[PDB]
């Protein structure tokens, strides 16, 4: 399926680096902005992650598996482009 | 643009792209 919430890439990718910046948006739901952020690949958790931007006051509080796995999209995404 | 900080500490950077 989709999930309609898009999480991109902030700065360059550039290897080897542990911490990665990220921006999330959504365009279909089924503040209305973009919400840029850091990512630890081997320490922090999508789902982690997904609390905090629901205890922030994005989203809802039983909509995080959703957001989780459009981060984890994003971060599997920047890994399997890493080869 | 503004920042939101969670009570944990993590910082969001909100902007419209």
């Amino acid at each position: 399926e989709d999930t309609g919430v898009r999480v991109e890439l902030a700065e360059e990718d550039h290897g080897r680096k542990s911490t990665i910046a990220l921006r999330l948006w959504v365009e279909d739901p089924k503040d209305n902005g973009a919400i840029e952020f850091t990512f630890d690949l081997e320490k922090e958790t999508p789902d982690e992650v997904a609390q905090e931007m629901i205890e922030s006051g994005f989203f809802h509080e039983s909509d995080v598996k959703i957001v989780a796995k459009s981060i984890r999209d994003r971060v599997a995404l920047i890994q399997w482009r890493r080869e | 643009l503004t920042q939101v900080v969670h009570s944990a500490g993590r910082r969001f950077i909100v902007s419209p792209v």
